[PDB]
């Protein structure tokens, strides 16, 4: 039942005439959703409030509007460069009648029912019912490589009616038609609706709209009329819902901060009742303690509750997202600067064309690429051929081999003969041009005659329009080996061999379809003799051999090199036709010929009862050229525990061709078809009516075709409990699906439409729990560009579809081992790191309050300048962490790139999980405490006691400051592993900042001019200038610092990681070996393990051919 | 699109330095520590065991003392006296302080209870105090010059002390009362009201704080030092750090001559108990103390310091161990 042929649309009125056609909304977005600043305005209406303010109002002022005008700059930076990156590259113009006569005018001032004019090679704008063209019978020839992965040729045809009367811009303009249809819809390949005009009616047919994804190719112009514009498109309905993608450490960050919240809380309605009971003993009995309010001590406790809570505010993050954000901003503007991601070629740089999703890059599990296009180059030639036994191609010189340094055989003596070709071998040549082997010669005159191309010498250089590549490519080579295929009639074709101009009598052409695998002609040569020649699958024209072809097991031999060799190989044969045998099959064929109820049954047995008896010539090798370093970069990404699958909508022969060319597929892997699969999951879910669908230790692989899938997912009151067992038994097949694909080796869908590749990347992300990464071009790819976690476009070509909505746009797919390997992996180190070091810093300096409110009475009364509060986030410790999240580097990027093994670090969650989150806050409690309780332990006792004695509150207050600052801007230094000058000098300079910026308010002039505001005058001067009080801050420096030291050294000795040693013995490594292809697997045993072939064709050409539709 | 600029930032590579902590990178910073820290907390201690301190409480909170009657001083001026003796004689300057004990100066509610603007000699604030100083901002009719419960609570007790010779005549010793306070605090942080030539005049409509005995006239007949430049107010009005503070009293200044500052001996101790602090089981002592030329007596850095040091060299050689059981 399952087709292999065919992409599933199905299991995934309209009227048209012709010619009758910015800060407030941020700042409220960013209070809303980020609700740390809806915490920070409540903080302020609570610092508002005279009977619980325990803090001033410049505190979360001054820092919230560094905030919000940071994260507005930022704002708009990004919001000019989006609008920039839309207008630069919505340059697209077209033909259209909006006037008298054609104007130009781009694709936005389109209306339904306005006819156009396109060219050669200009993407079709919208839907166009095609109404003319300057081929005969308005034929006009599209590719569709990007609605889907297909490179050959299509051709539409307009109705008669309309080809016969709007052949002139003249009849266009007053062209007034109607038309109705069906409503727009996601199905490419039907289209039912109807055409009115001259009082008569006209049904249509998918064979007469073009697409928007199409290209025009092999016609001149071609006048059409719009039928859908904008969203309502065919393929602009198969582009999922544009969502909000969020990080994975996003949500940790929520997480974290609530959990921030609720700590505070605890700790606040801890030392509320604390300060309840002691004003409870206490605080009555102190005579010097009076406010004259008459106040309870339970209703002081609840007072202090928010004095508390505004004193320990500082708990939460002030400055978390801007950091978070610039540093983003920053590693995305490093990838748009890379050197190595260039493409001089096309001029392409790459692109971060979002700034949010950078440490995703490096926790990447699950690949997902399309083929054509993004493996490929589109190109294929003809590599090696067998002849007789013998196999051509490989390097040679003269009649003999001799050396592998060989020259390339000049085509001189060849006139139609050009560049093209590239082959290296010199036998061939003079085996042709001696003629003792007339074989040799037939071969290349059936290359030449069993084509179905056309022949164009519009300038006399013998141009040929090929429908599919591969005849395309054997055609050329033809054609350089001395027969070109020159001209073509109804009856006729004038092939010249060797200079010399034959003109041949076409009698017959037996088509090329999916099923028949092969195409033949039949025809008389000059001289009388017929003949028939045949080309096709190996596996189909070996059960049509003659008894006696000596050359059966060489030619087999041949085959099994060049499908060892990764090469699309095709098998040839001719055969002699008597006259009476031919009139009677002629005789037949015509009869078949116009019995147009079952034509294509009766011509298919037509066709078969001919095609028996078949002598063997050889076969042919075509190359599909793939992107450069593509199986180096799979293999790389192999060894990082990274799992590439290929999503592709093109034929399952070319899949299977381009996945053993990639290196997915070797002589080792077992290759399962859908049917396979099926019957597994069949089994499975009968004994279920865990353990491993295959053995541990095999190797094995998937090729599934969308039928297949779509067969193999079930995707093909009492209705309430049938509609739930159903979705259960679905979900089922799914889960157990999904298990069984990523136990494979590789897994290789073909023929999917787009919905199906979102379909297979969501059951991933869904049932796998995994990050998974999307790149491929054109527009089939755009809906797993926009379901996957991050979603790369192929830009360079012509092709901007794919390029729209991604998120990363390089130009080649060999970049993606450094947007992994390298900005991907230390985009999370750095992010990891300055988390860790953000959240150490933040609660190391709001835990002092917690401890020195057991020796003020849990007053809630700051053991920091009311303005140091104000200025430690922003001052003197925000610059050197950004640093740090800059310019950080565990290994270089040639080191990065040799050991892929170090990816897996990002890949576990390691270095930041929600226990990493928890030892940074134990060591900011434990660092609070030395600090605190060092300076405390100074102080209880003489500090410099004299008529210049530093002890007392404010002393106490610059002490404890200078060595918190003293102890962050050290630890940050530890934590740094490249020390650029700039980050030594961040970190060296804060502290003299925070060192000038205190002097300067502990300064007589600021005082005079205000003393309210100013309390701390003169402290520092007469402060800092005791040698007890450096001893103080010197030994709990040392005393915060040095146990740091000796755990870190003792992890790397103990436990050491694979950066270090990586970096220990980086001095000595000097293998490296490139990455090479394994050059032979040849064996014996088996006559034949697998078949090779591969052809990209369509029926339809020969019936246009031999008919005169097609001849101009 | 074109081609990007080649530059050290742009194409992550700036010139930077790789620092792997070897295991001979560590060790010496650990050691280089214990032999930095061992030695300066030796001196340190033998520093602070080289100073001679002698505190009396005279607090009286427990009876058989010759202050207890002052806990219930039926009549205001109430005396006490308290005989202590020094075996060996102090030298160089010598420093008195009175310290108070359980006695929390730094409260939120205290700390904030202060008139920046008035003590720094403002006519405008002078009269209409500032809102914070409330509970002591006006008396009756008229504002308290320095409001609030920081001047208010101010220490009221006169300390003297006199020697008991061989002639059994207490001979007085002469206590400076100048040169106890901040340079800038007294020149800058602190100025009378402008205007006016006699302190009489300048406070014109403002009365005494409610519990200070007499206005801020009298707190000392010279010129200089009475206002809101009283070094015995500035003294107090710097509040403490922790429940326990000693702040200076007085300076004695050794004599020219070679005698000790302070001989050895019999002392006395005449003390106007007039400070009431045993409500809330408070304490008040008197604290004499000799110069250090490193700080004072400080004891706890000095253990500090030997105590790191040893450590330190103990995790260096630890350490050491370690790497070679795991090189
Ligand atoms: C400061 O010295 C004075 C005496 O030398 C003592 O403090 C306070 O002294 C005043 C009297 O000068 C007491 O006045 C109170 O006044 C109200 C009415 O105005 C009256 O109802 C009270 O019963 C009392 O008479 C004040 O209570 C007293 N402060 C106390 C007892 O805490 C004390 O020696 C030193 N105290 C301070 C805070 O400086
Ligand atoms: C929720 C977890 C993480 C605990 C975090 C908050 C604690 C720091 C809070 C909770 C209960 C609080 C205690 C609740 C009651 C008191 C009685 C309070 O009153 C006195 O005993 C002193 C009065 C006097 O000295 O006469 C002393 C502080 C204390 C122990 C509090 C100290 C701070 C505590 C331990
Ligand atoms: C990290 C490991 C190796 C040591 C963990 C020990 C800590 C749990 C100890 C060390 C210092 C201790 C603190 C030392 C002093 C105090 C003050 C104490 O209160 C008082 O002494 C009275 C306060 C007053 O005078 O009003 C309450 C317990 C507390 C916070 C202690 C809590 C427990 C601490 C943090
Ligand atoms: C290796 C590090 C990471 C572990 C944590 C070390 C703490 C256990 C240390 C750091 C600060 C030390 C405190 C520093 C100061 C003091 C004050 C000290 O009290 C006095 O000096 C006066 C004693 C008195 O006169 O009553 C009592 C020990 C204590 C709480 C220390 C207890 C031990 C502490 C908490
Ligand atoms: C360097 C890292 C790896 C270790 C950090 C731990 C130190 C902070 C601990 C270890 C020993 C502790 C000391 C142990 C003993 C004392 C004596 C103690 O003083 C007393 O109470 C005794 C009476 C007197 O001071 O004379 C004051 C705290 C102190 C200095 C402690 C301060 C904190 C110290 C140095
Ligand atoms: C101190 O000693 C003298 C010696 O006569 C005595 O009169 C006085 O009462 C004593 N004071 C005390 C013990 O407080
Ligand atoms: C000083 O002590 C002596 C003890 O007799 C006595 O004069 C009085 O108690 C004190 N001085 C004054 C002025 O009260
Ligand atoms: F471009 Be893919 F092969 F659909
Ligand atoms: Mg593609």
């Amino acid at each position: 039942q399952p087709n292999d042929e065919v992409v599933p649309y199905s299991d995934d009125t309209w009227q048209v005439k012709a010619n009758d056609r910015t800060f407030i909304p941020m700042n409220l977005f960013e209070q809303f959703k980020r609700a740390a600043n809806l915490y920070f305005l409540a903080l302020l209406i609570l610092q508002a409030v005279p009977q619980i303010s325990t803090l001033a109002w410049y505190t979360t002022l001054v820092p919230l509007l560094v905030v919000l005008g940071v994260t507005a700059i930022k704002d708009l930076v990004d919001d000019v460069a989006r609008h920039k990156m839309d207008k630069e590259i919505n340059n697209r113009t077209c033909e259209v009648i909006k006037d008298g006569r054609f104007k130009v005018a781009k694709w936005k001032e389109i209306q339904v029912g306005d006819v156009i004019r396109l060219k050669k090679n200009d993407f079709v704008p919208a839907d166009i019912l095609l109404l003319s063209s300057s081929e005969p019978n308005s034929l006009c020839y599209v590719e569709t490589a990007e609605l889907d992965g297909e490179t050959n040729l299509k051709f539409k045809m307009s109705l008669e009616i309309t080809d016969q009367y709007l052949q002139r811009e003249d009849t266009l303009a007053t062209f007034d038609g109607f038309i109705e249809c069906e409503e727009p819809n996601n199905r490419l390949d039907k289209f039912t609706g109807t055409l009115f005009w001259r009082n008569t009616s006209f049904p249509l047919d998918a064979d007469k709209i073009l697409l928007r994804g199409c290209v025009i190719r092999n016609t001149d112009f071609c006048h059409g009329l719009v039928i859908f514009a904008g969203a309502d498109t065919k393929i602009m309905k198969n582009s999922g819902k544009t969502r909000f993608k969020r990080t994975k450490i996003d949500y940790l960050m929520n997480y974290m901060v609530y959990t921030i919240f609720v700590v505070l809380i605890l700790l606040s309605a801890g030392l509320a009742i604390g300060h309840a009971y002691w004003e409870a003993q206490v605080g009555n009995s102190s005579w010097y303690l009076y406010d004259g309010e008459d106040d309870t001590p339970s209703y002081r406790g609840f007072l202090i509750f928010w004095g508390y809570i505004i004193v320990l505010n500082t708990m939460v993050p002030i400055s978390l997202y801007v950091s978070v954000e610039v540093i983003r901003l920053g590693q995305s503007h490093f990838i748009n600067w890379d050197l190595q991601m260039y493409y001089a070629e096309k001029d392409t740089p790459a692109k971060a064309r979002t700034t949010t999703l950078n440490e995703q890059l490096g926790q990447i599990h699950y690949i997902f690429s399309d083929k054509t296009g993004t493996l490929t180059q589109n190109i294929m030639t003809f590599k090696k051929c067998c002849i007789n036994g013998q196999i051509y191609g490989d390097h040679r010189d003269a009649s003999q081999h001799n050396h592998n340094k060989i020259e390339q055989v000049d085509f001189s003596w060849n006139t139609y003969a050009d560049g093209k070709l590239a082959f290296y071998d010199h036998y061939l040549i003079e085996q042709i041009q001696s003629g003792k082997e007339p074989e040799v010669r037939q071969f290349f005159f059936l290359l030449a005659v069993c084509h179905t191309v056309m022949v164009d010498r519009t300038d006399g250089q013998l141009n040929y329009q090929a429908a599919s590549p591969d005849e395309g490519a054997l055609v050329n080579a033809a054609r350089n080996f001395g027969f070109a295929f020159l001209a073509r009639t109804q009856n006729t074709i004038t092939i010249s061999e060797l200079g010399t101009e034959r003109t041949y009598n076409v009698l017959a052409i037996l088509d090329f379809n999916s099923d028949r695998k092969r195409m033949s002609i039949i025809v008389r040569t000059p001289e009388g003799n017929i003949k028939l020649y045949c080309k096709g699958a190996d596996t189909v024209i070996y059960e049509r051999l003659h008894r006696m072809n000596p050359t059966k097991q060489e030619t087999q031999d041949a085959l099994d090199i060049f499908a060892n060799e990764t090469l699309r190989t095709l098998c040839l044969c001719y055969k002699e036709i008597e006259e009476k045998e031919f009139t009677e099959w002629n005789k037949k064929f015509m009869a078949a010929s116009v019995a147009s109820t079952n034509r294509d049954e009766a011509l298919d047995k037509v066709y078969e009862e001919i095609e028996k008896d078949l002598i063997l010539l050889g076969a042919t090798a075509i190359e599909d050229k793939l992107q450069d370093g593509v199986p180096e970069t799979i293999s790389k990404l192999a060894k990082a525990d990274i799992k590439i699958w290929v999503l592709t909508g093109d034929k399952k022969e070319t899949a299977e061709n381009i996945g053993f060319a990639c290196e997915l597929l070797t002589e080792d892997t077992t290759i399962c078809y859908g049917e396979d699969i099926n019957s597994l999951l069949h089994a499975r879910m009968e004994n279920q009516r865990q353990e491993s669908f295959f053995p541990p230790g095999g190797n094995r692989a998937l090729i599934i075709t969308g039928s297949w899938l779509n067969e193999i997912l079930l995707e093909k009151r009492m209705r309430t409990q049938s509609k739930r067992r159903l979705e259960a038994k679905k979900e089922q097949r799914q889960k157990n699906f999904v298990d069984l694909a990523c136990e494979c080796s590789a897994v290789i869908c073909c023929r999917v439409t787009p919905k199906q590749k979102a379909m297979v990347v969501d059951l991933v992300k869904r049932y796998k729990k995994a990050i998974t990464l999307a790149i491929g071009d054109g527009a089939n790819d755009v809906n797993m560009i926009k379901t996957a976690h991050i979603g790369v476009g192929i830009s360079g070509q012509e092709g901007m579809q794919a390029v729209m909505s991604s998120d990363y746009s390089f130009a080649q797919f060999r970049y993606l081992q450094r947007l992994l390997l390298v900005h991907g992996r230390w985009s999370y180190i750095r992010m990891c790191k300055f988390l860790r070091y953000f959240f150490y810093k933040n609660f190391a300096f709001t835990l002092v309050h917690f401890w020195y409110s057991f020796f003020n009475g849990y007053s809630a009364q700051t053991a920091y300048e009311d303005w140091f509060i104000t200025l430690y986030n922003v001052l003197y410790t925000s610059l050197p962490v950004l640093l740090m999240g800059l310019l950080d580097q565990d290994v270089s990027d040639k080191l990065s790139l040799r050991f892929p093994g170090l990816y897996i670090v990002g890949q576990r969650d390691l270095l930041f999980n929600y226990k990493r989150f928890f030892v940074s806050l134990l060591h900011g409690v434990l660092t609070s405490m030395i600090l605190f309780f060092i300076p405390l332990g100074a102080y209880l006792q003489t500090v410099g006691q004299d008529g210049e004695a530093p002890s007392d509150y404010q002393s106490f207050a610059v002490t404890i400051a200078s060595a918190l600052v003293i102890t962050v801007n050290f630890q940050i230094g530890l934590d740094t592993s490249y020390w650029t000058f700039v980050n030594a000098f961040s970190i060296f300079g804060s502290i003299a900042l925070y060192f000038g910026i205190m002097f300067d308010f502990h300064s007589a002039g600021i005082h005079v001019l205000f003393p309210s505001a100013f309390q701390f005058t003169g402290t520092a001067s007469n402060a800092l200038r005791q040698p007890y009080i450096w001893l103080t801050i010197i030994l709990t420096v040392a005393v915060c610092l040095l146990p740091v030291v000796a755990i870190r050294f003792l992890s790397m000795t103990i436990w050491p990681s694979e950066s270090d040693k990586i970096q220990k013995h980086r001095k000595r490594l000097k293998a490296e070996e490139q990455w090479q292809r394994r050059q032979q697997v040849f064996r014996r045993g088996v006559s034949t393990r697998r078949s090779a072939y591969a052809f990209s064709h369509q029926r339809g050409y020969a019936d246009l051919i031999s008919s005169g539709r097609s001849i101009r | 699109t074109r081609r990007p600029d080649n530059t050290a930032f742009k194409q992550q590579r700036l010139p930077a330095w790789q620092p792997i902590l070897t295991a001979g990178t560590v060790l010496p910073i650990f050691f280089i520590i214990g032999l930095i820290f061992i030695p300066i907390g030796i001196g340190i201690f033998v520093t602070s065991n080289n100073i001679r301190e002698i505190e009396i409480d005279y607090t009286g909170t427990e009876p058989s003392s010759p202050c207890n009657k002052c806990l219930s001083p039926d009549v205001t001026p109430c005396f006490c006296t308290i005989n202590f003796t020094l075996e060996k004689s102090f030298e160089g300057n010598v420093f008195m302080y009175y310290g108070l004990s359980n006695f929390y100066q730094n409260h939120r509610r205290y700390v904030k209870s202060r008139d920046d603007s008035q003590l720094n000699g403002d006519s405008s604030a002078l009269l209409n105090p500032s809102k914070e100083c409330e509970p002591y901002r006006r008396n009756e009719d008229k504002p308290i010059a320095p409001c609030g419960a920081i001047a208010n609570s101010m220490f009221n007790d006169t300390l003297e002390l006199f020697l008991i010779g061989n002639d059994s005549y207490p001979i007085p010793i002469a206590l400076k009362k100048k040169g106890i306070a901040w340079w800038t605090d007294k020149n800058v942080k602190f100025r009378n009201p402008p205007g006016g030539d006699n302190l009489e005049e300048r406070f014109k409509g403002t009365t005494k704080p409610v519990n200070w005995l007499k206005p801020v006239y009298m707190l000392d007949s010279d010129p200089d030092n009475n206002g809101f430049i009283n070094e015995d107010f500035i003294v107090w009005m710097r509040t403490a750090a922790l429940p326990t503070f000693r702040k200076l009293y007085r300076l004695i200044e050794r004599k020219s001559d070679l005698h000790p500052t302070l001989p050895a001996g019999r002392y006395s101790l005449n003390v106007t108990y007039n400070y009431p602090v045993h409500y809330f089981d408070g304490r008040k002592r008197m604290i004499l103390s000799t110069i250090s030329w490193m700080g004072g007596k400080n004891p706890f850095l000095g253990i500090a310091y030997i105590a790191v040091g040893s450590i330190s060299f103990l995790l260096g050689v630890v350490l050491l161990v370690i790497n070679h059981k795991y090189r």
